[PDB]
């Protein structure tokens, strides 16, 4: 019966789900529990690279607040 | 231990062989009608992993479905030859398997294992759909028993 | 490097399939198993002799028109302009002499293959 | 003024055309079948093509 | 080492340059020039121009099909030559590389070589501008720009390639 | 009458150039019809790709704003009623 | 131009393209965008034979801008300088470079 | 041709705003019309002399009123404003629209105390 | 639909670029004390490196005019870690 | 000149050798106009993009489509000359030296 | 931590191809009144493991007139370019973020075509010669419609960033103001992925196997595996541009399975096309596109420069 068919696209449908779930996980991972920050254009860029310099770190993604600010 | 390890080898690679048998689009005469009505959906030879394939280079078993005629006879081994290994031939109907009808004739081979070695003769004239489903199946069993890694481990 | 590192695993994964593929099954070369294929019987000539082309003369339109896209892909920036009566009128201009080239193409039969 | 490296120049034609070269541009031709899905299995259909 | 990125790609561009001008069969000097028109897209998309390095790979690489199937058709023979079959190729081909092979060598050990005119050897990012922070793309920009700076531009490229059509059907009806 | 003899003719052989040319009609026609086109540019004009550098107030600038929020300069209430 | 019927006609036809410090979109400077102002400048009007000569100095100070020849030079012979005290021990580079 | 004049290490010396981009962000509009003085100061030397070294005094004033600027949120509304930057940094884009909930809590707390 | 997003999402573009336009200043501010702090700390390891130069004059411009100029990558990160120089001449391109 | 420049003028002049040192098939030739124009594009690409000029981003797209009807009329021809000869070879173009 | 994110992209998309191969098959094979691979595992689970296994011990053969380096690069050509084409795709973050995301697909695809021209010329039998024109043909008849319809449906995206087509679609899918564009980009995908009714660089029941018929063992399941692979990304491809999915930054798995999902039923609309229509004629495949959706294309996109401009609905460039 046609409903037979459907294992093999279950099969199919979770190799291709793991892609996706698997870049949005390691990029939280790796930028501290957030989004990978996006540098379309050059201010974006100059702004993660100055968070990379505020840090202390050298990682752009370690934040900042008031609490560095005197 | 190695004969263990070659032994469980040999179970995998027959496995995959013999569960993906794929035909070269080959037929000749009526035979190759009854060949048509295993692919059929009463049979549906495709379930068991048997796919019909043009190409020489990628079929791994040749049905000689038909008369194999003088004027065919280099044909035949040519495609034969191009196939790569391991490949099996597969001799359905009388006329391939020994001349059947036509074993008098100036023009016809008598039996096309005088062109090509042949691992199954499946008997009819011509053999049912399900006796060349049949003649498959008993081929798969043969690949099954292949001892190729066993006997190189004892070379 | 991100994209170079992808690059480099990608082709050397496909690298990888075809050294097993040709060294891990057992070989068996002769003569006749390597000629060329042509359902049974040898070729009659080589596969080098010149293979006419009748749709010459598309194949010679598409270099044209496909250069019109590389001046067509840069409409989306192109409509932040403020200059957006100049740049409509060619935007247009531009698509309308290609529909222009295309139907003079079609009308004049260059579209049909040599027969 | 006539010298041996051009001993063999010819006026050209009056009317600007050369002959057409009788050259051949060859068919090619392909064993179509008997091995072919499309020939039945016994078919040898020698094809002439032009493309 | 990655500081001389597009040295690197330089360098396969001139050999991709060597392979289609030693002129084997032209099925082989389409791959030389599909090579070169991929690095050459490497080398510009380096400098910035991201959009014209990708469009220049792009229009290569329609270009060479075309070339592919006219070389089937109308430059073929029995033996196609590579560029080992031929003496006369595989000395051009050698010729361009010891040459290239001499240059890089040269240039590398002195940072800066003499070829003719003298070039410095020190890296190419240090010509690079210090800085950017921008919210566009100036490529981009420019480019976008030819629908309204360029309408002279875009008039004698519009009518040249309506032209262009007209002709090859001229050309091309014995 | 030739206007509809020629085009139920052209809608029945080849109607995938009728609807090309009617679109391509629209397009070259409807923007001239338009209301909404004169805000296509003031949108362009409004988003600030650049920094807008101050001028030497030299004492007489009446239109020119002190402060952002001044109510001198241009506004976008009609962008956010848009 | 040969004839300069975009003169007579006041139209612009490709000098909106001929220098870098003409008015670009969105107001994007060229790099040497103040030296070939200079330049400009200091020679419209007089001809190329007498600019040649007194505009030398703006001229020179353009090119260097455009090809960094003079500049890549004494970087070159810094970085030189700084290897032979390496292998001779005798510089030791600061942390922060 | 000429030594370039260099201010030395000392008169190159400030005490630095160091918050990241997302805390930048998350007051522009606000630092933009508290500190707009200083700023448009700052910005018009700059375009009219062309010189980092010709305003580095201006420059300074930029910086002491953001730390100024800064203080006073610290002060008053700490609380609302790290709600709100924290949401700003969690976008890859740090996008604005995504903290509208957050951003009126802070706008509010500004405006009610400030 | 389409027409109203658009609409929505240049408003949206709007906010976006004028909180750059409210930073800018200071980032600007800290731009040009950076820049001059590396090119004078440039200058200072310039000295030590080229004393013993007998026509050295350290510090000299190959410029006549006296204007500021903006330096070239070269000039700037001339002396320092090629993971600094990388970072500041290809790090935007290669940023995936 | 930065190293850069010394590769791609190195590779146009390798292909206007390539153009000028011909062969038989005529086909061979017309890659060796299309490598020049792809070095121009590039050289071009470079001096652009590198001196930040903004309006001159357009140039080097302008380079490539007056090089595919440079393609397109070198094609052109070639189809000619196959059809009269029956191959692209330059030697058959003999005929106008009488 | 990137090198494993290139792994959990390219190991699960080998495996869902050769899963997909399944498919197609228990698909086609209910359409045709039968049943499909169900002996080799529990229905058939464990048949595309055979068929792998037997490819690969399989002994490849260098045809004796074949240019060896050539035959031997395509096959890695093929695969090596079908995996590069998936590195962009926001399902919803990119591998790789690239500000021109679909000029990367499109010159990728370019390039994926020599993988086709190399072998069949690399061949030196007629019957791949003829497979490898057959895709020169078929690379002229789509390409130039492909990317204007590309180009149109950008003007309401306003960026050539495959994330931002995601942003432009969270009120509504694009489908609805482009399904003229969706129908003739959904035909496009066919031909450029070499599928039925457009499957003739293959051609079976014409040129045997065409362009790969001297191709064995390994070396040919490479070919297979790129056309698997590309069908399913230009299907990918396909539900970003056309059928967008809302993307919640908190709970992106949601947008996975939502995506996932669109995704698969588009590629098993390519297997039931697959079952219901004849294959064309290539030159009637050509005539197609120049003089059907080539003339509706150019119409369009004047329409869709033209729209934005006269409703004030222009995109943000960022
Ligand atoms: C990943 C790369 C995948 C491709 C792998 C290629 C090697 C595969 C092994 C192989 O060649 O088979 C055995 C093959 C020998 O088998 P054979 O049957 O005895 O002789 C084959 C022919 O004699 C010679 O074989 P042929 O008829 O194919 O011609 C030889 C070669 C021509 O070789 C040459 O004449 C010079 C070397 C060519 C390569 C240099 C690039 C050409 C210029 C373009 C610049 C690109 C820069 C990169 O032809 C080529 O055009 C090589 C193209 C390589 C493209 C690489 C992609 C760029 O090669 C050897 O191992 C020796
Ligand atoms: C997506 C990719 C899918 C990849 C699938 C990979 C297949 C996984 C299953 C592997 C099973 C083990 C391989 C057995 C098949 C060997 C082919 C065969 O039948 O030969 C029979 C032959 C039989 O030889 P024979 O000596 O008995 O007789 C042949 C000689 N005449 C003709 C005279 C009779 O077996 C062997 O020769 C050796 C068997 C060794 C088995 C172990 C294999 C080791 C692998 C290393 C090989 C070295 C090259 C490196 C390759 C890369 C390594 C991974
Ligand atoms: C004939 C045989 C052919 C065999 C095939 C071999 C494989 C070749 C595969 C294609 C090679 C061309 C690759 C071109 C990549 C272009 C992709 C791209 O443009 O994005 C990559 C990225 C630019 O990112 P972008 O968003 O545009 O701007 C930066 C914003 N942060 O920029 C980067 O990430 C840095 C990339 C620089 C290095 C490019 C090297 C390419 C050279 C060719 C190899
Ligand atoms: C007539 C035969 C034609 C054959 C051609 C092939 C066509 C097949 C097309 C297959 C794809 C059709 C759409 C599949 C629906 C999948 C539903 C789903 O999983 O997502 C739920 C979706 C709403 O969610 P969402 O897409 O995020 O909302 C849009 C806002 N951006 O859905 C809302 O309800
Ligand atoms: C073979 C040659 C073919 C050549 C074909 C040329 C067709 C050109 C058709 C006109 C295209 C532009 O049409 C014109 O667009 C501009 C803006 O875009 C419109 O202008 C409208 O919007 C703009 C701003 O967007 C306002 O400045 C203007 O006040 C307003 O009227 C015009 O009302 C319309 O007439
Ligand atoms: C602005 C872009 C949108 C506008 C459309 C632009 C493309 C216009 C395409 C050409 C239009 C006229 O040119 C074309 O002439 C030929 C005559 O041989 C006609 O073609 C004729 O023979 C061919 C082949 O049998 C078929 O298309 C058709 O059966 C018949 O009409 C076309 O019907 C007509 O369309
Ligand atoms: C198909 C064939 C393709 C052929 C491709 C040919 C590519 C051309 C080779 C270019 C090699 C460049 O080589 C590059 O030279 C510079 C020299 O300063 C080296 O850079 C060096 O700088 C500093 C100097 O203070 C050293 O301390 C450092 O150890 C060293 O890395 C790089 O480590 C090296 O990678
Ligand atoms: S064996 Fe019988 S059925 Fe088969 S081909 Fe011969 S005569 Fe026909």
């Amino acid at each position: 019966m046609w409903f037979e068919v459907l294992p093999g696209i279950a099969v199919m449908g979770v190799c291709l789900f793991i892609p996706g779930m698997a870049t949005a996980r390691i990029h939280r991972f790796s930028n501290g529990g957030k989004e990978k920050r996006v540098a379309h254009y050059p201010y974006q860029w100059y702004l993660m690279e100055r968070d990379r310099r505020v840090s202390g770190v050298n990682r752009s993604y370690v934040s900042k607040g008031l609490e560095n600010i005197d | 231990r190695g004969e263990y390890v070659v032994a469980k080898l040999d179970d995998l690679i027959n496995w995959a062989r013999r569960s993906s048998l794929w035909p070269m689009t080959f037929g000749l005469a009526c035979c190759a009608v009854e060949m048509m009505h295993m692919a059929a959906p009463r049979y549906d030879m495709d379930r068991f992993g048997v796919v019909f394939r043009a190409s020489p280079r990628q079929s791994d078993v040749m049905i000689v479905a038909g008369t194999l005629t003088n004027k065919m006879a280099p044909a035949l081994r040519k495609v034969y030859d191009q196939m790569p290994e391991p490949r099996y031939v597969v001799s359905m109907g009388s006329c391939a398997n020994g001349g059947g009808y036509y074993h008098y004739s100036y023009s016809v081979v008598r039996g096309c294992d005088r062109i090509v070695p042949v691992d199954i003769y499946v008997p009819g004239c011509p053999p049912t759909a399900e006796a060349l489903l049949y003649g498959i199946l008993q081929l798969q069993k043969k690949i099954k028993r292949e001892k190729r890694l066993r006997i190189w481990y004892r070379r | 490097m991100n994209l170079m590192l992808a690059l480099l695993t990608n082709f050397t994964l496909a690298t990888l399939l075809v050294i097993i593929a040709f060294w891990l099954p057992q070989l068996n070369v002769y003569s006749e198993k390597t000629s060329p294929y042509e359902c049974g019987f040898d070729p009659m000539g080589s596969a080098r002799l010149p293979f006419s082309m009748k749709f010459f003369l598309v194949a010679i339109t598409f270099l044209l028109f496909d250069l019109e896209i590389a001046l067509l892909l840069p409409l989306p920036w192109a409509s932040q302009t403020a200059n957006l009566n100049t740049m409509l009128t060619m935007a247009l201009f531009l698509i309308i002499l290609l529909a222009v080239s295309l139907a003079y193409e079609w009308t004049q039969k260059g579209l049909e293959w040599t027969e | 003024y006539p010298t041996k490296e051009t001993a063999h120049w010819k006026p050209p034609p009056w009317n600007d055309v050369d002959p057409p070269k009788d050259t051949l541009v060859s068919n090619l031709t392909l064993n179509f079948g008997p091995q072919h899905p499309a020939a039945h299995g016994v078919l040898r259909l020698v094809m002439e093509l032009s493309g | 080492m990655m500081l001389y990125i597009v040295f690197i790609l330089s360098v396969i561009f001139v050999m991709g340059f060597v392979g289609f001008s030693s002129k084997p069969s032209p099925i082989y000097g389409g791959l030389g020039l599909i090579v070169s028109g991929g690095v050459g897209c490497g080398i510009v998309l380096n400098f910035g121009g991201s959009f014209l390095g990708l469009m220049v790979f792009l229009i290569y690489l329609g270009g060479m099909m075309v070339v592919f199937g006219y070389t089937t058709a109308m430059a073929t023979e029995q033996y196609p030559e590579i560029w080992l079959s031929n003496k006369a190729v595989l000395g051009a081909f050698v010729t361009g590389l010891l040459m290239e092979f001499f240059m890089v060598y040269y240039v590398l050990k002195d940072k800066e070589v003499e070829v003719v005119f003298e070039f410095n050897g020190l890296g190419d990012w240090v010509i690079y501008d210090t800085g950017d922070s921008g919210f566009f793309s100036e490529e981009a920009m420019g480019i976008a720009a030819l629908y309204s700076y360029g309408t002279w531009l875009v008039i004698v490229t519009g009518w040249s390639l309506l032209i262009g059509v007209v002709v090859i059907m001229e050309i091309t009806r014995g | 009458e030739r206007v509809a003899a020629f085009l139920k003719n052209v809608w029945a052989k080849e109607p995938v150039l009728v609807a090309s040319f009617a679109i391509a009609g629209l397009a070259v026609i409807l923007p001239t019809l338009s209301p909404y086109t004169k805000y296509s540019l003031m949108i362009n004009r409004a988003t600030p790709y650049n920094y807008p550098v101050p001028l030497r107030d030299d004492g007489n600038m009446p239109d020119v704003p002190s402060h952002p929020q001044d109510p001198q300069g241009p506004s976008l209430e009609w962008l956010k009623r848009l | 131009p040969f004839f300069d019927v975009q003169k007579r006609l006041g139209v612009d036809l490709d000098r909106w393209m001929t220098i870098q410090s003409a008015e670009q979109p969105h107001k994007i400077p060229s790099r040497c965008h103040a030296f070939e102002k200079e330049w400009i400048e200091c020679a419209h009007g007089i001809g190329s034979i007498r600019a040649e000569k007194e505009c030398k100095i703006e001229f020179e100070d353009f090119r260097e801008c455009l090809l960094r020849q003079k500049t890549m030079k004494r970087l070159h012979a810094i970085r030189r300088q700084r290897e032979k005290l390496i292998k001779e021990g005798k510089y030791t580079p600061p942390p922060h470079h | 041709p000429g030594i370039v004049e260099l201010p030395s290490l000392e008169d190159l010396k400030v005490q630095e705003v160091k918050v990241s981009s997302s805390v930048l962000k998350a007051a522009a509009h606000h630092y933009g019309a508290q500190c707009d003085k200083p700023n448009k100061e700052f910005m018009l030397c700059r375009w009219e002399e062309k010189d980092p070294r010709r305003c580095l005094e201006e420059g300074k004033l930029v910086n002491q009123c953001a730390l100024e600027f800064f203080r006073q949120i610290k002060r008053h509304c700490a609380e609302p404003f790290t709600e709100y930057w924290t949401c700003i940094d969690y976008s890859g884009l740090q996008l604005f629209r995504r903290c509208r909930k957050q951003q009126a809590q802070f706008d509010e707390c500004v405006l009610d105390k400030l | 639909s389409m027409m109203k997003w658009n609409r929505e999402r240049r408003r949206l573009q709007i906010e976006d670029f004028e909180a750059r336009i409210a930073l800018m200043p200071l980032l600007q501010a800290e731009k040009d004390r950076r820049v001059l702090q590396m090119l004078r700390e440039n200058l200072e390891e310039e000295a030590t490196v080229m004393k013993d130069v007998p026509g050295w004059k350290v510090g000299e411009s190959v410029f006549h005019t006296t204007r500021w100029v903006t330096p070239m990558m070269g000039e700037l990160y001339g002396l320092r870690a090629s993971e600094e120089v990388l970072s500041a001449t290809y790090g935007f391109i290669w940023y995936t | 000149m930065s190293m850069v420049y010394m590769n791609i003028m190195m590779a146009f002049t390798v292909s206007l050798v390539g153009l000028l040192m011909y062969r038989s098939h005529l086909m061979s030739s017309l890659l060796c106009l299309e490598g020049m124009m792809l070095s121009l594009f590039v050289m071009a690409a470079l001096t652009i993009l590198n001196s930040h000029f903004t309006l001159a981003s357009m140039m080097p797209i302008i380079l490539l489509v007056f090089a595919a009807c440079e393609a397109a009329l070198g094609l052109s021809l070639l189809v000619m000359v196959s059809n009269t000869y029956g191959t692209d070879y330059v030697q058959n173009l003999n005929l106008l030296q009488c | 931590m990137f090198m494993i994110n290139i792994l959990m992209l390219i190991i699960p998309i080998l495996l869902a191809v050769a899963f997909l191969t399944l498919v197609e098959r228990k698909v086609l094979g209910y359409m045709q009144l039968r049943k499909g691979p169900n002996v080799v595992g529990p229905y058939g689970l464990l048949q595309p493991i055979a068929d792998a296994i037997k490819l690969f011990i399989k002994e490849p053969l260098r045809p004796a007139t074949s240019s060896a380096s050539m035959f031997i690069l395509a096959p890695i050509m093929a695969l090596g370019l079908a995996l590069t084409m998936w590195i962009p795709l926001p399902m919803p973050y990119p591998l790789i973020n690239m500000n021109l995301g679909v000029l990367f697909m499109l010159a990728m695809s370019s390039l994926a075509v020599y993988s086709i021209l190399w072998s069949g010329w690399a061949s030196n039998s007629k019957y791949a010669l003829i497979g490898a024109l057959r895709a020169v043909a078929q690379t002229i008849s789509y390409e130039v419609t492909l990317a204007i319809i590309l180009l149109s449906v950008l003007l309401m995206s306003g960026s050539f960033t495959l994330s931002t087509l995601i942003t432009t679609q969270e009120q509504m899918w694009l489908i609805l103001p482009a399904w003229p564009l969706a129908m003739m980009w959904f035909i496009s995908t066919l031909a450029e992925t070499n599928r039925a009714p457009f499957d003739l660089t293959e051609g079976e029941s014409e040129l045997v196997s065409g362009f790969n018929v001297e191709y064995a063992a390994g070396p040919f399941a490479l070919f297979f595996m790129a056309e698997y692979a590309n069908i399913i990304m230009m299907n990918i491809f396909t539900a970003i541009l056309f059928l967008g999915t809302s993307h919640n930054p908190h709970m992106p798995e949601l947008y996975t399975i939502n995506f996932t999902i669109k995704s698969l039923l588009l590629t098993m609309s390519f297997l039931w096309i697959r079952a219901s229509y004849p294959r064309f004629r290539y030159d009637q495949l050509m005539h197609l596109l120049w003089k059907n959706f080539l003339p509706l294309t150019l119409a369009l996109c004047m329409w869709h420069v033209s729209l934005p401009i006269l409703t004030s609905g222009i995109p943000p460039q960022t």
